[PDB]
């Protein structure tokens, strides 16, 4: 039962996969996304994410498609066990903080770039204790916010 | 904000590039 | 086979009939929206309306369901016979001519209220005979383009 | 741009205003 | 034998690891630290490194024992050899030379998030070369100083 | 068990004695200090003083030592006694109250020079009365905040 | 602040200065 | 047959690697900037390919037989498959971009440390979909220009 | 410009450091 | 300086993040 | 030899004489040169020159060939023969000084033209007497610096 | 500079066109 406030959401989400600005998310264009953020997916699996949500199984992922996945699957709220996964993504380096620099290569890749001010500024709406980065606790309070 | 874009592709079912 | 710039429109569309924002059209909105361009449908002709679009029938349209049927039944283009029949709409008094009053009218029913200037121009870009109003003629070459 | 936003409502099958 | 200006550093060196300002360090802090410039001990790793500096054996390495452990094993100057254990650190994709990256990445988890112009400032008073980069060579004189 | 607040603060304290700065106080040291404060403490009595703090017997007080006596014998607050004598060094003259002369006296021999307008904003902080000096129980307020 | 300089000197044990 | 043109460019190349600036490459220095972008040869690799170019057998490399070899070997155009061996080095996390920092990562061990604006130009130069990084095929249009 | 540099370094024969 | 604050963190014994 | 410097300077010297930019010097472009500094050498003359650097016998100097006569033949400094050769050439009235014409004729035929007042700051440079002119014994100095 | 100019084309051997 999507509202307005999600849908605005959910397609600005869908216009990231679909690059091509087609209407429809090909697996091609899926390992695009994922591979741009460290994922290796193999192509079968890939195929099977796309089989998944493709209802009329004509190959594709359509928006009608996309947001009834949504409403069927989607949380609440971000769980637990996503926000660890996330966390993962974004500290690549794995040395337990995420920095400005994972920060705008994460931003990038979700298709906004922005500049050093604004990522500045996304760290510090983040950065309780002032460090100028961005550990586990702090990224979890952004994301159950 | 630009935290809410990362909410909602952390809350992807199936397809979250963040798994 | 719709495109991102086509779910945009249509997003917008359905949002001036979903004015509560909760993702769904029903009876008294699509009431609503139609006797505001002064269409006098009845309740049962209201309810078939909403019927024929709702495809699970569980009585109100989703997006989903909206983007469905605009793919299933639009034209590619504005048919002349739609044409003639929104200049009826427009032309409210029968005289022949679509006013800056008239124009302003619907534009506001459409969620769109403008300045004085902002109903000019739009006048200006239809306005081939430099008369001020905009003629049947006149219309047609704005809803073929 | 303004007319744009006339051409989809007019093309609007079922539920358009301007029948 | 420790100067006022020595114990100063060691303060600083010491709050960097404290990093709840209660003036105890303990494995937990030590890792976090360690993790954060690239290194992977283990739990009994770590717990030895404070075991060996605890002198009261409570658990936690406070300042006074702190302080004691650098007058009796510190060096006059730093060893050859830590310099070339350094520059690996710094060096993190081992291409031979230290980016301005690099010494950023550095700076913000020894607690000093600096302005580009401080890192190239920084970079300016190393850089023999003028390359705008710092080798292994202009490193060591950097640690030699 | 010192805070990082703490010990940065008996560092500055630490400081002042060690007025050659070569990280340890010597009778001297600690008899120089309390002749600027108006104590006449014998040699002997010095030397106890001394040997009460050096934990290790070699003569002087580092700062580890210093440390380790500030947490095994401080007091939590001020207590009311040792406010009492304070107010004694302080009003020098015993005239009841410290007047700027008297406050400038002290702090200057605490290692702070302070212009007029500093003076007269410490004593603004602590005048109750608005009289431009400090008494006793506005000089206990001071004590005890 | 200066005051709080004061208050550390004063809670000295064996050494302060203001005894 | 190289003009003047080409003079000028393989000069430039040449002084790269010859960076202590005696007109000469020897093992070290090729194998400096070879490491320097991410290549690991090994020492008797780094031989042969001195070796090849050193038409004298004096074990270094002149720029005379640098020009010559030039001229012998050289293709036209950057061959496909020189293009796809380039772009896996520019692209050093394989996630299918270069971004900015990945091309100032290039450009520095060039020899050509550039400001934030002048590596945004140089992507806007090639940043055919406007994304603000570089991917395959627009880097292909950049080596075939 | 900048891209001629590396366009030059990609197309050195035998010592490319792009191989 | 700066520079200084490395020189430290490297002559640190037993604790030092950068062996 | 050559160092980089030398190099540079070469192929400056080089590209005069290649005033097509085709990267050899042919007889005509050798001829010219000689012609336009007031040499009148013959034909048969101007082959030998060519043919004595021209190492692979294609009838072309080109710039390998060039370089590699310059480090086998060149000497350390200018001679002193000529340099009294080159005086010569300067001072075509034969008046015994090279005045600010003669210079400005001869640099404008080495493809440097120049101002005026850069004419004047060259002269400047040599001029000991202050004359206005350079003398043999000032040429000298100008030559051996 | 300019001079130095002078210098490189008078020390070339062969085809000095200051001979
Ligand atoms: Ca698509
Ligand atoms: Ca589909
Ligand atoms: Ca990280
Ligand atoms: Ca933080
Ligand atoms: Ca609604
Ligand atoms: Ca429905
Ligand atoms: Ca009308
Ligand atoms: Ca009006
Ligand atoms: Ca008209
Ligand atoms: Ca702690
Ligand atoms: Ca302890
Ligand atoms: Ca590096
Ligand atoms: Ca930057
Ligand atoms: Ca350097
Ligand atoms: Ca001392
Ligand atoms: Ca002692
Ligand atoms: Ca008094
Ligand atoms: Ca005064
Ligand atoms: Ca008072
Ligand atoms: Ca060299
Ligand atoms: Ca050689
Ligand atoms: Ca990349
Ligand atoms: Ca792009
Ligand atoms: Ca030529
Ligand atoms: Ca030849
Ligand atoms: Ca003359
Ligand atoms: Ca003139
Ligand atoms: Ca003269």
């Amino acid at each position: 039962q999507l509202t307005e406030e999600q849908i605005a959401e959910f397609k600005e989400a869908f216009s990231l996969f679909d690059k091509d600005g087609d209407g429809t998310i090909t697996t091609k264009e899926l390992g695009t996304v994922m591979r741009s953020l460290g994922q290796n997916p193999t192509e079968a699996e890939l195929q099977d994410m796309i089989n998944e949500v493709d209802a009329d199984g004509n190959g594709t992922i359509d928006f009608p498609e996309f947001l009834t996945m949504m409403a069927r699957k989607m949380k609440d709220t971000d769980s637990e066990e996503e926000i660890r996964e996330a966390f993962r993504v974004f500290d690549k380096d794995g040395n337990g903080y995420i920095s400005a620099a994972e920060l705008r290569h994460v931003m990038t890749n979700l298709g906004e770039k922005l500049t050093d001010e604004e990522v500045d500024e996304m760290i510090r709406e983040a950065d309780i204790d002032g460090d100028g980065q961005v550990n586990y606790e702090e990224f979890v309070q952004m994301m159950t916010a | 904000n630009h935290w809410q874009k990362i909410r909602t592709m952390v809350n992807l079912p199936v397809i979250s590039p963040f798994k």
